[PDB]
RNA sequence: AGUAGUAACAAGAGGUAUACCUCUCUGCU
């Protein structure tokens, strides 16, 4: 015999043991070195799917620039970037006329949001480009940072701790000829063309333990100046988002099943017995560099249509920062030599002026195309976006190509539903023949040709209704099963004894709750945790055969008190959790089974050692770094 | 009221970043403002080419082609330790007054094996200078017996730097000094060379879903159990541990947990010498009587680790009794040698065996230390899987179909292949089946086999829908058969399930005529 | 990584920043040949490094306080407590927020009273 | 040599000066 799991498929269908074609348990992949390569492929893709557009050289910052839209239609199935903005205008008004008064109440809670934000609401989030280092930073000290260089020069109006009048510093601060930053000592003095380019760079690393993916890919991080007006446009097309019911953003959990389950339970209602119904299963090709920056102010000056000009200034800033923005090239390269047995680093301002001698063929290609983009070491990117900034505008697009296809619009012999999450879309299309639900796939594929968005035809397919996947939640016939995210480790954290074992129970009742954690695998979850728990805190149960640095007194501590079943586990107790009790703190838990002696050694004030729980002895603070 | 203006820098960076035929950013603002559409949709794709549209052709199973798999030399064996091949020197019981540190038991488990020969090569490695392993395994041995305390750190002689590899990396120097060399060039970021699938990973998978006669892993306690679904649940998960406990797949999983555990404690700890780290596995009889065995010794290197990647040299040696020189593709990186004779009293005959010690320099990151520390997750994943399946039947029968489901004594489920057909086992086999793919997915992880499961997913998912009457098609089949195919190069876990959907797909072909 | 920071420091001798004023309370040695502090400091921060023993030592041997405000002080961590053990349960019927992972789940559900 | 895979690790930062030196205890039955 040869063993054989695929065979299993045999016997059950494949959506009920889909779990086993997830490789989940291994390293994920990472990248070693550079992401130079990645990056500098990313702007000559991208220049090269816009290829028809008109260069026109910037004021400004002196970039080539590169404007693709109201440019020639596609004959092709290649991936392209010329939208027509009369469409992506038309798509606007259809999905304003359908929704009656969406705009108006999402741009006037936005405008209720405004003026109660304080510049702290920048410090949460993700790491962030420093401009004054160029490096990555936190994002607090990143903002701190740039307040500080903004309070050197003549720009205080964020004195008052409001964020729009951090904004107003941000614009204010682009007339300055002379902007002295004291970099690493002599403090140097930028232009105002090196500060403008400085401002609206996006710094570019790789992306690394991404699942999926044999070949990497390169991501960006925004700038500190751009920060803000991204958060604000973010804001309103998540106050949009959250009421397109064909909108698979930003709710999870159970409240996404029940959205699958609507849809098709929809589309599928009043079905004749002619009126076939089939379904589309489909990624997009090229999903970040096709949708120009100038389609996104043309929808945000389209849905503030009517709102005071303030707000449509505010919210159109950051559209335009992002049609001018510029990539930082990484880390340049390593060199070596295997005569004389050495190696060398380069850099990635040395790129636009060095031999090419000392490259391949690829990459020596590479630099050929991207050296008529360079702007003081980094190349201009204003056709398409990057990953991770602009993401429920691209659904707010996608849910208006999906509401065009309504029968009253349409008057045609198909029409269609459906959503669209991010770049995942899943689309129904009821028709009365074989041959009109060709048609309506054509009609919606050269509609989304018409805005840039391109969808993959490799990786689509197309059935009758019924079984279908929507960014790995795989519906069929009703039931809906959950394998978007990854199942995390359930080891400890590090931050103490009582507060490891608190986030862990936690952690486990999420999982419960969100990602179909199923009742059994979380008993081995509380199993695994509690296993790695004991060997990393060294704190085994007292009645063990082990030996490590606490036994002895963890041996007298059990021998000595009495009702052992309540001391806590950091203290080799018994282990009380269970599936209906992983929301209560372990103190609570054996509160009654203590005996007093120990209650009060436990939770005396007086000790020098001092998730939502109690605190003891064992909540103590680690070694710091030295 | 609020207020907000543009200054004239930025004023003029916005009138650069309309559509091209505007010129002012308050016209474009007006522009949009005021439109009002007259049906362009209609116009747009009259006017766009015939040749942009999204033509179905229509999927059947039995007729697409089998995935291709690639040419070259056989695919060899990259583990971190020996699968099916490794012996293991036993103590039942120990009490040893060292008890536990792994060096003591290590030395208590070496004194129970008596016939150490003198030791020679039998496999050569292809580019190594093997007398440099073979005085390194010399130099293990006398400084072993030597050892006066709770580790023990070698000394830095000649072979055991090459061993390890010390001082091959070149100098790093300024740009501007080393400019002028004319062999001087960017580091080789060719392709990796295609392999061709060997013949004895499907040996690994059979022999890594079998049972033993020890009992591996070991559980702790839970709470008093009251509400229903927590009975549901703990008879599940009692009789998944029940079965699945004693297959080999828990002893890899145990032998991964301790070598990476160590070597991530030998790695931050003493970072400066040659420190042997032994590789134990304790485990249980079915007597309950507990036992400690030894597999081999790991010799550590220099790590000094700042990034997530960065590598940690280490030289492996593990017992093993397969003769090499029967499959010697397998044993492209090893260098084998012949180090002793044991004695083999069964229930047949009494015969005598040589004893061979498999020798490499291998490497690892912090990243793939800490990810083979965390192999008990294949433990939990599978449960993930089976008990997954449960409730998928438990929607289309509305009923706890958790006891006629266990309760199944009989050959239903199929799991493997034969010479004379597809051959059926019990739901217990295939529990240790998906152990044993979570563990090998574990082991043999990369990015092919990333690529791969992903864009395979499709297929599956579309030969289900065939199978249900659906009536599926796709756009572009040979770019998905492309992007598959991509992602087999030299992987042997790859190269294996590339075969085993082969022949899933004959399977599938052939039960519909 | 944390994580993997906590397991390598955990392994060390003296993982725990306690504060200065520990060594008016617990000696140096124990009774079975371990060192509860040495006459380290933190980071710039005044505060002596010592052994989980210590905290061991503290949880068998410590001064005995009384603890008679924990019911006010944690109230509702008791009051989640006394929530469930005063509740009784029901069926698996097969087709409140606190406990939404217990008695909701993927396609089973279970009915669950209260306490009273 | 070896890990690995579209580019890296195979020690690096320094002092006197091509040789030394400061910094950057490990027990999962
Ligand atoms: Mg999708």
């Amino acid at each position: 015999m040869d063993v054989n799991p695929m065979l299993i498929f045999l016997k059950v269908p494949v959506q009920n043991a889909i779990s086993t074609t997830f490789p989940y348990t291994g390293d994920p992949p990472y990248s070693h070195g550079t992401g130079t390569g990645y990056t500098m492929d990313t702007v000559i893709r991208t220049h090269d799917y816009s290829s028809r557009g008109i260069w026109k050289t910037n004021s400004e910052t002196g970039a080539q620039q590169l404007n693709p839209i109201d440019g020639p239609l596609p004959e092709d199935n290649e991936p392209s970037g010329y939208a027509q903005t009369d469409c992506v205008l038309e798509l606007i008004e259809g999905l304003d006329r359908s929704h009656p008064g969406l705009f108006e109440t999402a741009c006037q809670e936005t405008i209720d949001a405004i003026q109660q934000t304080r510049v702290d609401k920048l410090t949460q989030g993700r790491q962030t480009y420093d401009w004054t280092l160029n490096r990555n930073q936190p994002a607090a000290t990143a903002l701190a940072n740039t307040i500080e260089v903004f309070r050197k020069n003549g720009y205080k109006l964020n004195e008052s701790g409001r964020l729009i009048d951090f904004l107003k510093d941000v614009l204010l601060s682009f007339e300055n000829d002379s902007m002295e930053v004291t970099t690493h000592k002599k403090r140097v003095k930028l232009t105002k063309k090196n500060y403008l380019i400085r401002a609206l760079t996006l710094n570019t690393m790789t992306k690394d333990a991404e699942r999926g993916k044999l070949k990497r890919r390169a991501i960006a991080t925004p700038g500190m100046q751009i920060r803000g007006f991204v958060y604000f446009v973010e804001l309103l097309a998540r106050n949009i988002c959250e009421r397109l019911e064909q909108s698979g953003l930003p709710v999870g959990g159970n409240e996404k099943k029940a959205k699958l389950a609507n849809v098709i339970k929809k589309m599928m209602a009043k079905s004749t017995d002619e009126e076939l119904s089939y379904t589309i299963t489909g990624d997009n090709t090229k999903w970040n560099e096709n949708q120009n920056p100038r389609i996104f102010l043309a929808m945000v000056l389209r849905i503030t249509a009517g709102q005071p000009e303030w707000f449509r200034d505010l919210l159109a800033v950051a559209p335009i920062m992002f049609s001018n923005k510029v990539a930082r090239l990484g880390r340049g390269y390593m060199f070596e030599s295997k005569s004389m047995h050495l190696r060398t680093q380069i850099s990635a301002e040395n790129l636009s002026d060095i031999n090419l001698r000392y490259f391949n063929e690829d990459t020596k290609k590479k630099i050929e195309k991207i050296r008529h983009l360079m702007v003081e070491g980094t190349a201009s990117l204003s056709p398409g976006m990057m990953m991770g900034m602009f993401n429920m505008l691209s659904t707010v697009l996608g849910v208006s190509v999906l509401n065009l296809g309504q029968r009253e619009i349409l008057k045609r012999t198909y029409w269609w539903d459906g959503l669209q999450s991010s770049d995942d879309f899943a689309l129904i299309i009821n028709g009365h023949f074989k041959e009109d639900i060709q048609q309506g796939v054509n009609h919606f594929y050269r509609t989304c040709k018409l805005v840039g968005i391109n969808m993959s035809q490799k990786k689509s397919y197309i059935n009758k209704t019924g079984t279908f996947e929507f960014t790995s939640f795989f519906y069929r016939y009703g039931f809906v099963a959950n394998f978007s995210m990854e199942l995390p480790s359930f080891g400890v954290a590090g931050n103490n004894e009582s507060a490891d074992m608190s986030i862990g129970t936690t952690v486990i009742k999420t999982n419960m709750i969100n990602n179909d954690l199923g009742p059994a695998t979380a008993q081995m979850a509380i199993q695994l945790f509690i296993k790695d728990y004991r060997y990393t805190y060294r704190c085994h149960r007292g009645d063990t055969n082990l030996e490590t640095r606490r036994t002895k007194s963890i041996k007298r501590l059990w021998t000595e008190t009495i009702s052992k079943a309540g001391l806590l586990v950091a203290d080799g107790g018994p282990n009380p959790y269970n599936l209906r009790n992983l929301h209560i703190p372990e103190v609570c838990l054996k509160w009654s089974l203590m005996d007093p002696d120990y209650r009060g050694r436990l939770c005396n004030p007086n000790n020098p050692f001092v998730y939502d729980a109690v605190a003891t002895t064992h909540s103590w603070t680690p070694k710091r770094n030295r | 009221e609020e207020e907000f203006s543009y200054p004239p820098t930025f004023q003029r960076l916005a009138n650069q970043s309309l559509p091209p035929s505007f010129k002012d950013y308050h016209q474009f603002k007006a522009y949009v403002s005021s439109f009002k559409a007259n049906g362009n949709i209609e116009a747009k794709l009259g006017a766009m080419s015939e040749k942009v549209n999204a033509q179905i052709e229509s999927f059947d199973p039995r007729t697409i082609r089998e995935l291709e798999l690639p040419e070259g030399k056989f695919c060899t064996q990259r583990s971190k330790f020996l699968l099916m091949d490794a012996m293991k020197l036993s103590v039942l019981n120990p009490a040893h007054e060292g008890e536990g540190i792994p060096m003591k038991d290590a030395k208590a488990c070496l004194d129970t094996f008596w016939g150490w020969k003198k030791a020679t090569i039998i496999k050569k490695h292809e580019k190594g200078v093997n007398t440099n392993y073979l005085m390194i395994w010399e130099q293990l041995l006398e400084s072993i017996k030597e050892m006066e305390g709770k580790f023990l750190n070698l000394k830095k002689t000649n072979h055991l730097k090459w061993g390890l590899g010390e001082g091959q990396a070149p100098e790093k120097m300024d740009f501007e000094d080393c400019k002028e060399v004319p062999d001087l060039f960017q580091y080789k970021s060719e392709p990796p060379e295609k392999r061709k699938l060997a013949s004895w990973i499907q040996s690994e998978f059979n022999k890594a879903s079998e049972l033993t006669n020890s009992n591996w892993i070991e559980f702790d306690e839970l709470g008093n159990d009251v509400a229903p679904i927590e009975h549901i649940a703990s008879r599940r998960r009692n009789f998944f541990t029940a079965e699945v406990s004693q297959c080999r797949a828990s002893e890899y999983i145990m032998k991964a947990v301790y070598i990476n555990t160590a070597l991530l404690n030998s790695s931050c700890t003493a970072m400066e010498e040659y420190q042997v780290i032994p590789i134990i596995t304790k485990c249980r009889d079915t007597s309950g009587q507990r036992r400690t065995n030894l597999y081999g010794f790991i010799i550590k290197g220099r790590s000094h680790l700042r990034n997530d990647t960065d590598v940690v040299n280490f030289i492996s040696l593990e017992f093993s009794l397969t003769d090499p020189r029967n499959e010697i593709h397998k044993w492209e990186k090893y260098c084998v040698l012949e180090i002793g004779d044991m004695e083999i009293r069964t229930s047949i005959s009494t015969i005598m065996k040589p004893v061979y010690l498999y020798v490499r320099t291998n490497g690892t990151s912090k990243i793939k230390m800490k990810w083979g520390m965390e192999m008990r997750r294949c433990l939990l994943q599978s449960l993930q899987q089976v008990e997954s399946m449960i409730e998928a039947e438990s929607a289309v029968k509305e009923k706890d179909m958790t006891e006629p489901f266990f309760r199944n004594r009989e050959n239903d489920w199929p799991i493997g292949e034969s010479p004379q057909g597809i051959e059926k086992g019990t739901i217990g086999k295939v529990c240790r089946v998906l152990l044993a793919k979570s563990v090998f997915n574990s082991i043999y992880a990369s990015a092919q086999l990333e690529g791969f499961s992903a864009e395979s997913r499709k297929l599956l998912l579309l030969i289900q829908a065939f199978r249900d009457n659906l009536d599926p098609g796709t756009f572009d089949l040979k770019g998905l058969y492309e992007a598959i195919e991509e992602c087999i190069i030299n992987d042997p876990w790859v190269l294996l399930n590339a075969s085993w959907f082969n022949s899933f797909l004959k399977a599938v072909q052939l039960s519909m005529g | 990584n944390p994580a993997l920071r906590m397991k390598w420091m955990m392994a060390m001798k003296y993982p725990i920043s306690a504060s200065s004023r520990i060594r008016e309370m617990i000696p140096e040695k124990d009774e079975d040949g371990n060192t509860l502090w040495t006459n380290t400091k933190d980071a710039g921060s005044n505060r002596v490094l010592v052994s989980p023993n210590a905290v061991t030592w503290w949880n068998r041997a410590g001064p005995v306080s009384d603890v008679v405000h924990y019911p006010r002080v944690y109230k509702m961590y008791f009051d989640r407590l006394e929530r469930l053990t005063h509740g009784t349960f029901g069926p698996v019927k097969f087709y409140y927020v606190e406990v939404l992972h217990l008695t909701q789940g993927t396609c089973w559900e279970q009915q669950y009273t209260p306490g009273g």
